[PDB]
RNA sequence: GAGUGCGUGCAAUAAGUUUGCUUUUCUGUUAUAAGUAAGUAGACAUAUAGGUUUAGAUGUUAUAAUAGGAUCCUUCGUAUG
RNA sequence: GUCCAAAUACUUGACACAUGCUAAUCGAACGUUUAAUUUUGGCUCUUAAUUAAAAGUGGUGUACAGGUGAGUAUAAUAUUUUUUCGCUUAACUUAAAGUGAAGGCAAAUCCUUCAUAUUGCAAAAGGAUAUCUAUAUCCGCUUUAAGAGGAUGAGAAAAGUUUCAGAGAUAGGUAGUUGUUAAGGUCAUGGCUUAACAAGCCAAUAAUUCUCUUAGUCGAAGCUGAAAAGGCUGAUCGACCACAUUGGGAAUGAAAAAAUCC
């Protein structure tokens, strides 16, 4: 079906070593049939393998497989992945994740729940948002499921930042608004993103990921940054069409989001307890991270919706903003000087850069 | 309720003559009279038959006339029993071990059969109690490891 | 699978059916378990009747057929209709009114 | 006695009806001068017109009687058909504050779903929405995100006659082996030598 | 069925069919058995009566 | 002298095949051993972070005993002489 | 030798066979490919899909139906009548309960295993269609209790029946073989099984074994006689047995009951 996983672009020598180890001992054996794979991990066939090593046609020249001590020879997959991931400072360095995560999916390697949230951060802080979105769309091969509530909260954050980067320019904002809709449709329609872990996180929040106020505020942010610019017939039709979504999403978020409830109180009190689900929000450094854009969204949406003559929505949106702004200020007095949280919030809400 | 008593049904009585005796314990060959009808010749022919009759107390000598009854199964080839002696041969009837009545013979089967079930119920219970103690011992070694490992965690949370 | 079905007997252009109780996977005209009744497809006409009506002669043992139906016997389409007319079962097909 | 059913938008004329049931029945389209001749002609009259073999005739009488009862095939309900083509669109709703009920409706190609009334917004039976924007259903070619169309294809409603794959179960081996001897000849004799 | 002894209506179209068919097999067995039993009794009496 | 769709003895023998003082091998429980590969648990800390660290309760790997099933050989065994 | 209807129609070489046909079916079990159609990403190449055809993987059925009479010489764990019983996880009826979790193949209702299933052994599989401004059905799957059916257990006991080809030779056959004691097994009975003793059991007119010749068996089924427990045949009809070029074999399955398979 798909081409054999391969890594042929490495800037550093440590990167290649980490991948070649995982590739030739954890990924390559998965391309073998079931029978021949129960031989490499046996001692009774060690002597036979040395005489006739197994071969597999991998892009021409066949491969070779000798005895592999399951306990000793096998490498630590989590550690290596971390080493390989940390040593990535190039476009081609991050292009190997599609193959790396694909190999682990073939080996049935239960990866850390938080790994998906980490790969999104490091890969997005270098300018490779597409590589992550390409894997999220190609979830049948890479296995980049949107299981964790954090991963979706980390993905939408960078999506907005890339649009907020260039002062919410219409060309990128239009493209960025498509990425959010691409995800909200995947979480809802696609089934590959649904797992037992996600069911537990939805039962604790009582909101499905596609109807979660925290994630629905990102779509209302870009939608509010489009009507602002305009509120040339072809472009005038888009503006009038963006005002309908704004009023629609503005009236859809107010219903879900209760009255005067901040981020740390929106969900049930039993969601923040467990560390495997929705505990990152507790820390002040991480709350301001996902509370900056969502806060500015309400402020920017309450204004425009107020110019069109919608009293109720104005007060409603301001209600949430007032409750979120207060909580945000609280965490701003505890975040240690130098943390990314304090910086991001200061540059977005503080308008200082 | 758990014991199956014998049928204890009476059957026809046949008068025969002991042919052989003393060759095997509690068994004699008696010769009875019969008749078979030839359909082609429309004529009855004498069809005498010889069976192996069960002699419980070995009270029959070759030559005497006896009365036998069928339906009493004691062996593979034996389905007849001695009801009484018509005419003795050699010695009087009063000089031979008495012939047990059919009731006495049947009672032996029931008593022997009932005793057999008593042995089974004991063997089944003992075998079950002997296997439930080995299955309860696995729980012991398995329950201590769990409690020894589960309480370790419980103590690191207070 | 006990089945209430028709065994075709007669000559060319003279069909005469015989209601039987036989196992599904058996020859059509093999000796069945029971012969409930007989069926004549060609409709007859009363001897001294000039009106023009027609009828079909069917000799059926209702009592015996009922027992077999109660133990899981599966009558065929043709026999099911006949039983419906007598009122033992509900019609398997009905004319559309619209 | 032989009541005639009014033509349906998806089946305006006879050529369409005969084209949907396939089985190469569009050869006798000219035999029927009007739409009432199809539903008025009898077996004997279909035998003289030239409707043969008997399998095609009995098959037509069946679909005929099946049309009077409104047991239409795929696309029968459709009301907004245009020159043999219809368009499907997704009609979103709100069953709850966190769910959404999507239904495959049939509306004019130009109009929008939200620009139609309840009476003019039919729900095509047999077509379901899988995911947030995919219309899934037999003979549903996609045009845009959330838009599909049904072209009137020959054999739309036909009941395919089972065809033996390769000579059948009894003769499968012979046909394959006998065809394997005709291949090794071209490879060796006609081409090799 | 338990749902039929509690006075509950049929769940759907098919349930109505099964209820009717199963009931047709219930009255067909009762009449069949009782009907055939009378035949036997009526037959045995004739033999005994005519044999005595 | 010629033939033989016949019986039978011996030798031989494909498929198949009784038995185990056979030849490998998988699985199942039972008891141990390991915690490095995996997987499942708990403890501590970090922050554009997600690291350190111990543990076997399910399960994973290793050995032992034991049960069963495939293989190899053995015996019987068409053709054939 | 004018016509019509019905019913019969290789009785011989089970000799050799050209050609087309006699068992397939389900897309509401499952994905694979190929085409178009619509989309992503990068600037034709490349993702994610829909649809339609073509080959398959699966489930069920080819254990029914139809054909032939080569081989086959029988009394046998064969058969009735009454009494008493046993087994049956597939299909057919009625009802109840349960339908969760992983791995392997491209995927699966295919394979492998796990949790739970009155105590403890011992299960399963998912697919499809509607309603609302998640819920309820549909077709299945597993287990359990019964009815029916069954090709079922050596069923058992009592009393009976079964016209068994023709010719020739053979006086021994039987070794758990016959019986007793004890125990197990069984619904029950039976060397059914085992231990220990005893030397029995069947038969003498052929029990038993052997060779030759011939044959599918049977029925008011066909023909025939006034009739005989009539005679002959063993076509079409029904039942039973055997076989599918000849010979030698096993598995699958509820059950070989195949024109299968080796
Ligand atoms: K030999
Ligand atoms: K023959
Ligand atoms: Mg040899
Ligand atoms: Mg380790
Ligand atoms: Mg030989
Ligand atoms: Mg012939
Ligand atoms: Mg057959
Ligand atoms: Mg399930
Ligand atoms: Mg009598
Ligand atoms: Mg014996
Ligand atoms: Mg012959
Ligand atoms: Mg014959």
């Amino acid at each position: 079906t798909y081409p054999v996983v391969s890594f042929n672009k490495t800037s550093s020598p440590e990167l290649k070593e980490a991948l070649e180890t995982l590739r030739e001992k954890v990924i390559l054996p998965t391309y073998l049939p079931p029978e021949l794979r129960q031989k490499i991990f046996n001692k009774k066939y060690e002597k036979e393998l040395a005489h006739d090593p197994v071969t597999i046609q991998i892009d021409g020249q066949p491969q070779r497989f000798s005895y592999i001590n399951m306990l000793t020879d096998m490498p630590n997959t989590p550690k290596n992945i971390r080493a390989a991931l940390l040593s990535m400072k190039n476009g081609g360095d991050f292009a190997n994740l599609s193959g790396l995560l694909e190999g682990m999916h073939r080996a049935n390697r239960k990866l850390p729940y938080w790994l998906s949230a980490q790969i999104v951060r490091k890969a997005c802080k270098a300018g490779h948002l597409q590589l992550i979105l390409n894997m999220v769309r190609d979830v049948k091969r890479t296995g980049f499921t949107l299981e964790r509530h954090e991963t979706v909260n980390e993905l939408l954050f960078w999506i907005q930042r890339f649009a907020w980067k260039s002062d919410y320019s219409e060309p990128e904002t239009r493209k960025a608004l498509r990425e959010v809709q691409e995800i909200l449709d995947a979480l809802e329609g696609d089934e590959r993103h649904m797992s037992k872990d996600r069911k537990r996180q939805q039962a604790l929040t009582r909101f499905p990921y596609h109807r979660d106020p925290q994630f629905l505020a990102a779509r209302l942010n870009l939608t509010a940054e489009l009507a602002a610019r305009r509120a040339t017939s072809e472009q005038q039709l888009n503006s009038a069409n963006d005002v309908k979504n704004l009023v629609k999403y503005a009236e859809q978020l107010v219903r879900l989001w209760p009255a005067d409830k901040a981020l740390l109180d929106m969900y049930t009190d039993e969601a923040y307890v467990a560390r495997v689900d929705l505990r990152y929000l507790i820390k002040p450094q991480v709350h301001l991270r996902y509370a900056s854009f969502t806060l500015q969204a309400l402020k920017n949406a309450a204004k425009i919706v107020g110019q069109l003559g919608h009293g109720p929505l104005a007060a409603q949106l301001i209600n949430r903003a007032a409750a979120v702004e207060a909580e945000s200020q609280l965490a701003y007095a505890k975040v240690d000087d130098g943390m990314a949280g304090q910086k991001i919030y200061e540059m977005v809400v503080g308008g200082k850069k | 309720a758990a014991a199956t008593k014998v049928s204890r049904k009476m059957f026809r009585e046949l008068h025969g003559v002991v042919v052989t005796s003393g060759l095997i314990d509690k068994t004699v060959k008696v010769r009875v009279g019969g008749q078979k009808f030839n359909k082609f010749l429309q004529k009855h022919f004498d069809d005498p038959k010889q069976y192996l009759v069960h002699d419980p107390n070995n009270s029959l000598r070759a030559g005497d006339v006896v009365a036998i009854m069928p339906g009493f199964i004691t062996s593979k080839s034996k389905r007849h029993v001695v009801k009484h002696i018509i005419a003795p041969a050699g010695t009087p009837i009063e000089e031979r071990p008495p012939i047990p009545s059919l009731d006495e013979l049947w009672d032996a089967k029931d008593a022997a059969k009932a005793a057999k079930k008593e042995r089974k119920v004991l063997r089944e219970k003992m075998q079950a109690a002997e296997e439930a103690i080995e299955l309860a011992e696995r729980m012991a070694r398995h329950a201590v490891r769990e409690i020894a490992m589960r309480e370790k965690i419980i103590s690191l949370q207070k | 699978v006990l089945k209430l079905r028709l065994a075709r007997f007669g000559r060319t252009n003279a069909p005469f059916y015989n209601i039987v109780v036989a196992h599904a996977r058996t020859a059509r005209n093999s000796k069945p378990l029971e012969v409930i009744g007989t069926y004549d497809p060609v409709p007859k006409k009363d001897t001294y009747d000039t009106t023009g009506k027609l009828h079909k002669d069917i000799k059926l043992d209702v009592t015996r057929a009922k027992y077999w139906i109660g133990v899981g016997a599966q009558p065929t389409d043709t026999v099911w209709r006949l039983l419906s007319l007598v009122g033992i079962l509900d019609p398997k097909y009905k004319k559309p009114q619209p | 006695l032989p009541l005639i059913p009014k033509p349906t938008p998806f089946v305006p004329d006879v050529p369409t009806f005969l084209t949907l049931i396939g089985r190469d029945l569009k050869q006798h389209a000219d035999k029927f001068p009007t739409w009432e001749a199809l539903f008025t002609l009898t077996t004997d009259q279909l035998r003289e017109l030239g409707v043969e073999p008997p399998r095609a005739r009995r098959y037509l009488l069946r679909w005929r009687q099946r049309f009077r009862e409104g047991k239409f095939g795929i696309g029968g309900d459709l009301k907004h058909v245009e020159n043999g083509v219809a368009y499907l669109k997704i009609h979103e709703k709100e069953a709850s504050p966190t769910r959404t009920s999507r239904r495959v409706v049939n509306v004019p190609a130009n109009q929008h779903v939200e620009e139609v009334s309840e009476g003019e917004r039919v729900k095509v039976k047999g077509y379901k929405v899988k995911g947030v924007s995919t219309i899934v259903g037999p003979y549903a070619l996609p045009v845009q995100k959330g838009v599909a169309k049904l072209a009137v294809t020959e054999g739309m409603w036909e009941d395919k006659r089972g065809h033996k794959v390769d000579g059948g179960e009894r003769r499968r081996a012979e046909v394959r082996f006998k065809r394997g001897v005709a291949e090794r000849k071209a490879l060796r004799e006609k081409m090799g030598f | 069925s338990a749902a039929e002894l509690a006075g509950l209506p049929p769940k759907s179209k098919q349930e109505s069919w099964r209820r009717k068919m199963a009931e047709a097999r219930r009255q067909s067995l009762e009449a069949g058995l009782q009907g055939l039993w009378q035949r036997k009794v009526k037959r045995d009496q004739k033999q005994a009566k005519e044999s005595k």
